[PDB]
DNA sequence: GTGCCGAGGCCGCTCAATTGGTCGTAGACAGCTCTAGCACCGCTTAAACGCACGTACGCGCTGTCCCCCGCGTTTTAACCGCCAAGGGGATTACTCCCTAGTCTCCAGGCACGTGTCAGATATATACA
DNA sequence: TGTATATATCTGACACGTGCCTGGAGACTAGGGAGTAATCCCCTTGGCGGTTAAAACGCGGGGGACAGCGCGTACGTGCGTTTAAGCGGTGCTAGAGCTGTCTACGACCAATTGAGCGGCCTCGGCAC
């Protein structure tokens, strides 16, 4: 019914702080972002098909989005991030 | 109901932000200025329930309304 | 008997107020005021429990955020006292006017 | 096998590839490649935040993630301040005090 | 092939000063400013169905946009010119 | 046989708005026909709008023609239509302020 | 001789350059800084000639209006001579970093 | 295309304090005012390398221009079309 | 008043507006279940209003540097129109192989109930 | 006298692990987005050398900025004590949300015939 990431948010910080912890009113918060984001990535990329006459939304637009959202320095590393579960994905 | 605000609740707002000194006046300007602001978010709010045919403001109408004025607030379910 | 210096007091709320997470605007002033405006709008509104703390929130956090511009004019006019023609100012460029 | 797992990544494949076919737009089509670089950018973005904010619970000596460090890890820092601009409630500003307040 | 409001904005103008007339350079103007309203109000009422379980964007979702970007005085008196032309076409 | 903003009288077109409508919002989601024709008078009212008050002040710089500087007093000047209008006009200047 | 007071002269300027749509930076100059901004980002770049107006208009209005709000804390701190101090507190209250 | 940053002289300033309102200007506003626009240009520039890229195109066209500028904020008609 | 190139009005070509007909599945609105909104009972004690009296910011007056305006000779390099060569944008025809859409299989995800330790109270001493 | 530091406590609420149902994953076939070459000819960048707008260096002297002495009224700090915030709760019934049924009114599909895009030409608005 209430489809959220209460799930997902836990375990990315035990992968890198095991020894912490969250409350209920730092799970809002953490979740309030990854909704925000999304909703600028896919509303970014949304535009890019339609003022350049596609359709298809690949891998390409998504890249496309993240250099425009981010001021740069945290926008190079997303890149390499990004592709190295592309080819890992369609590599297996 | 303008008289909601009192004095010490004015000055308790000027401390977080850095101000030391709090002339007399400023009791009697903060309370326009936050009417001004309040009055495009409540607005937004009932064209918001209005709607969905609803006479109740949920606690999501207070959340749509300040995205698009640029004030987000988290916390809220969004 | 013993008086401390207009301007020790004042400091030592800047250093409580700001590492404090909880609300400085009661929740009953602040209920009342929302009803009487939304009543012009639509009669007979009914806000929810959660509706309440929504828009106090973003009520105080921006009284807070226009504070720490409209001090920085003072200073910048070489005065410490903030003045009412300060936040007009700091509205226009903005954009709120 | 789910797609999460294969690609390594924690965020759920199939959910963000079924809600981005839902907005934009009809005649836009949203195929399995847009779906695992969707995927890395959210990870990448959490796992930024949770790793400012864990540092300085090591300070107070606290076990769970309060909404106080959330804000002080958000905008304390300069390259994370202009991508979130929303406001987190019940957090405060930065405890800045002037020089000509002294 | 350039679908453009060339034709229209033209013939408004001629139905209240008629011994007016346009440029080249004042086109551009008064043609932007239709794309870019009609890219909010279209923006807009495409959240009012989707946060309320909705999927059909009727003659409800045109008006519940125009009070929400719109400062209020205009958005009054776009209530009774939209919903003249909306009467007078189904009851012909 | 017989238009469409004919009947409803508005000088927009309404198949143009109803067809551009279906590719932008949404996927899975139709346009209704009743949303086309208020969509049509909210264009041309704002349209007549700027061009009754950019043409009653070209008419004292005895000219005829509209020039793009009429087009930023009518709307700067207006305190309404500026908060609305907030791009920036290519060759209009400001308000001459002093 | 006929020499003007400091001040009866500037005051010609702001009735002059605010009543005509002109553009008051040149193109030639202005055509070079945009090229060497865009040669790190990739190289071998090149700009179609509307392309380099739509960035000329954009860069003219973005210093008027930042001369207006960076003007108005002159008369604010008894004042009439702008300062480079004066520039980076507008700047905070809009929200433009660095 | 070395050292293009004095393009903007001094009498080149002063056309655009007059348009707001600027009476007296001082020295050093020529050495405020080329740092202030040159950090805005790295937006608006930078943004446009992005959007050419995606259309495997090496031309920064007038319709890149108008998509840049509209996501910062500073929205600029009559280049549309 | 004197000269030049953009705006208004025509004819022609062909994209896509408007009609009629058939039928999927959005949403209008029928009644029922039971969360959590509004109004009012009263004790305890945080915090708001009223007002004493020095303390120290904002105020205005007026020196005296050293800020950069205003006007003119000499100077660097912009705007003007026209030349020739080839980057890389435009729409134009063909098939590889991306990813929309249908049933069936069986596990990720998420509502409710369950232990016991994170961190909130407010008593201690020792300092800033 | 004023904020931290210290050991102790208290019971709300985070983490754990099942019960069960959508809605993730996989094999398959149908059909249109856009792969990446193959085309013509748009309008970028570089070349020369005239004319004449406006950029740069230097002159003299008005009136700007902002150091610092000191008049006099607004607001900091804190004792006394007005009157409404917030806590423990209990009763009534608006209107949010979930699940039914079957009519209101868009999408799809396929031949008509008029809306409106592209290219021409003659002024007649407004530039020197």
């Amino acid at each position: 019914r209430k489809e959220s990431y209460a799930i997902y948010v836990y375990k990315v910080l035990k992968q890198v702080h095991p020894d912490t912890g969250i409350s209920s009113k730092a799970m809002s918060i953490m979740n309030s972002f990854v909704n925000d984001v999304f909703e600028r990535i896919a509303g970014e990329a949304s535009r890019l098909a339609h003022y350049n006459k596609r359709s298809t939304i690949t891998s390409r637009e998504i890249q496309t989005a993240v250099r425009l959202l981010l001021p740069g320095e945290l926008a190079k590393h997303a890149v390499s991030e990004g592709t190295k579960a592309v080819t890992k994905y369609t590599s297996a | 109901n303008i008289q909601g605000i009192t004095k010490p609740a004015i000055r308790r707002l000027a401390r977080r932000g850095g101000v030391k000194r709090i002339s007399g006046l400023i009791y009697e300007e903060t309370r326009g200025v936050l009417k001004v602001f309040l009055e495009n978010v409540i607005r937004d709010a009932v064209t918001y329930t209005e709607h969905a045919k609803r006479k109740t403001v949920t606690a999501m109408d207070v959340v749509y309304a300040l995205k698009r004025q640029g004030r987000t607030l988290y916390g809220f379910g969004g | 008997p013993h008086r401390y210096r207009p301007g020790t007091v004042a400091l030592r709320e800047i250093r409580r107020y700001q590492k404090s997470t909880e609300l400085l605007i009661r929740k009953l002033p602040f209920q009342r005021l929302v009803r009487e405006i939304a009543q012009d709008f639509k009669t007979d509104l009914r806000f929810q429990s959660a509706a309440i703390g929504a828009l106090q929130e973003a009520s105080e956090a921006y009284l807070v955020g226009l504070f720490e511009d409209t001090n920085l004019c003072a200073i910048h006019a070489k005065r410490v006292t903030i003045m009412p023609k300060d936040i007009q100012l700091a509205r226009r460029i903005r954009g709120e006017r | 096998v789910s797609r999460s797992q294969r690609a390594g990544l924690q965020f759920p494949v199939g959910r963000i590839h079924r809600h981005l076919k839902s907005r934009t737009t009809s005649h836009g089509r949203v195929g399995a490649t847009a779906a695992v670089y969707s995927a890395a950018i959210l990870e990448y973005l959490t796992a930024e935040v949770l790793e400012l904010a864990g540092n300085a619970s090591k300070d107070l000596k606290v076990k769970r993630i309060t909404p106080r460090h959330l804000q002080l890890a958000i905008r304390g820092d300069e390259e994370l301040d202009s991508l979130i601009k929303a406001t987190i409630a019940g957090g405060g500003v930065i405890p800045h005090i002037h020089k000509s307040l002294i």
